[PDB]
């Protein structure tokens, strides 16, 4: 109600361009409204889009002014160039003013994902993963890593079976090129092994982890890959498929609060709780950086199992085992 | 007492701290708190402006700031999308 | 939104107190570390001289990094312009000791954020390891050294005068070096508020002899210290008042920066200290001795 008037006051153009229908959602990164997109609006400009290939309702994405121009521009350009088909959201236009901006992204009817999360047959989940993993393969063909994979990031509609990606601001690319032209008491260091107390004994010695490593850590907690959790300086592609595996573990388990973690160390402790800290230390070591979990309490091997086996055996955290998207597609999911 | 820390095989790279005791409050021995997930834990009883690199508490306050106003009238970064839109 | 590494002085000043809704209010003071650092960062990132339109301090930091300088001269008057620092001004005047370290840490973190957020170059280890310092130089007007009261100790003030004498460089110990006269095991001890804790036992498990630690004088690490004799020239002079000369203490890089006959303006901290009655005993005199610690010289 107040939304139409305030948006008209800020942007008089939309008052004549569109009559805003109503608001359909509020994101932590932007706002989403639904508008009746029938002005002249050439159907060619609004054609070849995942919805019905015509001219009809277009959601308006109000982007918060706080976001950086470079970030918003990368998003609005990867909408335009690298996403125009293959079950992806296309963008046709955008309205800009001195400060604030809106994107014009065709509306896709959907429903809340918490409604059908425990009363849906297996075949529906099969086709859901089919659609998601096809979109993932197209994204990797484009060469970008989504890096922010969560249920809201992919809108779905069961009535029409529609599925489209959204809330993907954290999409970025791999290095895409690698160049190798050539090739007793001393202090608090005594704490356990030397390495435990090297940090304390000296005055904030060095600072590499957050200064010269500084890696990348963006996304949602509880969906990160072990390499990201360990803050490694090199990750190639498999974070997305690890997140997909987390999603399928969530869907095989009928319980709404899958993870309550909100910290990196807490998430790592959760991963050690679910899977043996022995193999966690093995993976951390083989990644190229050390690991030491001396926590006495809660060290016994974790319950591993106490369709399920085949779905649970596809969680391999090192880059020498796991396969590609079509490889996961090859498993039977397409009965008739 | 027990604890956890990740580090570097060479230690040239600074480590990651997870000093944790399930009995934090006494840091000796206790049972009430827990750092790990509980299978049943529903709860049942049984901003920052990167455009102006300044902290704030309410959006409207930051708008009236002189720095924020100065950028608004400055229109030189809008060529990017306009170039693609016209294409 | 930036990286941070704590300093030894910050850790030492860590011990907080309650009764402040932010928590972390240093006992005896009213300073709060979080608010002070946040206000300093905001002021640093947004301030123009009102050439009066450009970001005044962002450039200064840029040239500082480019040239390799480690000292930032801060006009204390500027803080009264910006609305946030209207209280940080009085906090800096009243509690310089903690505030200076807070600003220094904030400046180092600001430099790191500036270099990293723009992806200029990957050689950041040198700046990450080196030190920084901030020097106030435009404290408010004072009324002459005679007019300060005992309650003005450990405050920030400025003086004007004429230099007369300067004592030669005095070595000042910082790290003592002990040896065990039965196993050759050597230890190092860091001074703490002017007291060195001599070991009472060799820490080796094999060697545990009591009172076997001796001090090797040449193996210690020393600092630089100098004392200057200044003939002040206050602006306002009461009736029948004659001069004297004041003692100033200069440390580290400022030694040998003044020559007798120079006319200077100094900004420093007002101090006090008791003096031993005689070398033989260890009795002290009730009446204290005053001097100044130099933090900036113009
Ligand atoms: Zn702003
Ligand atoms: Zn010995």
């Amino acid at each position: 109600k107040e939304e139409m008037i305030q948006l008209y006051h800020d942007l008089p153009g939309i008052e004549n361009e569109y009559k805003l229908i109503d608001k359909i959602g509020e994101g932590t990164f932007s706002s989403v409204y639904k508008a009746k997109d029938i002005t002249g609006k050439i159907t060619k400009k609004f054609a070849s889009h995942f919805w019905n290939y015509g001219s009809n309702y277009v959601a308006l994405k109000k982007i918060y002014v706080t976001s950086s121009p470079q970030r918003i521009y990368n998003e609005l350009n990867l909408l335009y160039i690298m996403t125009g088909s293959s079950r992806v959201a296309p963008l046709c236009d955008a309205k800009r003013v001195r400060d604030q901006v809106i994107a014009v992204l065709p509306y896709y009817p959907h429903e809340e994902f918490r409604t059908f999360y425990r009363d849906l047959p297996i075949k529906g989940i099969k086709k859901y993963i089919w659609e998601l993993l096809r979109a993932l393969k197209f994204v990797h063909s484009k060469g970008i890593i989504h890096r922010d994979i969560k249920p809201t990031n992919f809108l779905f509609n069961l009535e029409l079976g529609r599925g489209v990606l959204v809330d993907f601001g954290l999409a970025e690319a791999q290095m895409d090129y690698k160049s190798m032209i050539s090739s007793i008491q001393n202090g608090k260091v005594v704490h356990l092994n030397n390495v435990n107390g090297v940090d304390l004994t000296k005055g904030y010695p060095k600072n590499e982890t957050r200064r010269i490593k500084r890696a990348n850590r963006a996304g949602t907690r509880g969906f990160r890959a072990p390499e990201v959790l360990m803050k490694c300086g090199a990750q190639s592609t498999k974070i997305d498929i690890w997140s997909v595996g987390v999603i399928l573990l969530s869907l095989l388990g009928r319980r709404f609060p899958m993870f309550q973690s909100l910290d990196d160390a807490d998430s790592l402790l959760e991963l050690c709780t679910i899977f043996g800290w022995k193999e966690l230390r093995k993976c951390a070591a083989l990644h190229g950086l050390g690991f030491e979990a001396s926590g006495l309490i809660w060290d016994k091997p974790n319950g591993y199992s106490n369709c399920f086996q085949v779905l649970e055996q596809c969680f391999e955290m090192d880059p020498q085992k796991r396969s590609s998207a079509e490889d996961l597609l090859k498993t039977p999911f397409f009965n008739e | 007492y027990p604890h956890v820390y990740l580090y570097d095989l060479w230690q040239t790279w600074a480590p990651i701290i997870t000093l944790e005791w399930k009995p934090q409050e006494l840091t000796n021995l206790d049972e009430l708190p827990y750092p790990i997930l509980k299978i049943g834990s529903f709860g049942r009883c049984p901003g920052y402006c990167e455009n102006c690199r300044v902290k704030y508490e309410s959006l409207e306050q930051h708008i009236v700031s002189e720095k924020h106003l100065s950028f608004a009238e400055n229109d030189l970064n809008f060529e990017a999308i306009d170039s693609l839109i016209e294409n | 939104r930036s990286g941070v590494n704590t300093l030894d002085t910050s850790s030492s000043s860590a011990p907080p107190s309650e009764a402040s809704e932010p928590l972390r209010i240093i006992w005896g003071t009213n300073v709060s570390i979080q608010e002070c650092t946040t206000n300093f960062r905001n002021f640093l990132m947004s301030f123009k001289y009102k050439t009066d339109e450009e970001l005044y301090y962002i450039k200064q930091l840029n040239e500082m990094r480019e040239l390799g300088t480690s000292n930032l001269n801060l006009d204390a008057r500027n803080l009264l312009a910006y609305k946030q620092t209207e209280d940080l001004y009085h906090q800096l005047l009243n509690y310089p000791q903690e505030v200076i370290s807070i600003m220094d840490q904030t400046i180092k973190d600001c430099m790191v954020s500036l270099i990293v957020d723009n992806n200029l170059d990957y050689d950041l280890d040198e700046i990450e390891t080196k030190f920084y310092k901030v020097r106030p130089y435009n404290v408010g007007s004072c009324k002459g050294m005679r007019e300060l009261n005992p309650n003005d100790i450990d405050k920030l003030i400025n003086l004007k005068g004429l230099v007369l004498r300067s004592t030669p460089v005095i070595p000042d110990m910082k790290v003592a070096f002990f040896k065990c006269n039965v196993c050759d095991h050597t230890m190092a001890v860091e001074i703490d508020r002017g007291v060195i804790q001599e070991p009472a036992r060799c820490e080796r498990i094999d060697c545990n002899e009591p009172n076997s630690m001796s001090l090797i004088h040449n193996r210690c690490s020393f600092a630089d210290k100098q004392v200057i004799k200044l003939q002040e020239t206050p602006d306002f002079v009461p009736d029948g008042q004659t001069p004297h000369s004041i003692s100033l203490c200069v440390y580290d890089e400022l030694v040998d920066s003044c020559r007798a006959g120079d006319r200077i303006e100094v900004t420093g901290t007002f101090r006090s200290i008791p003096i031993r009655a005689n070398s033989r005993q260890r009795v002290l005199k009730s009446l204290y001795k005053t001097y100044v610690d130099v933090v900036h010289v113009k």
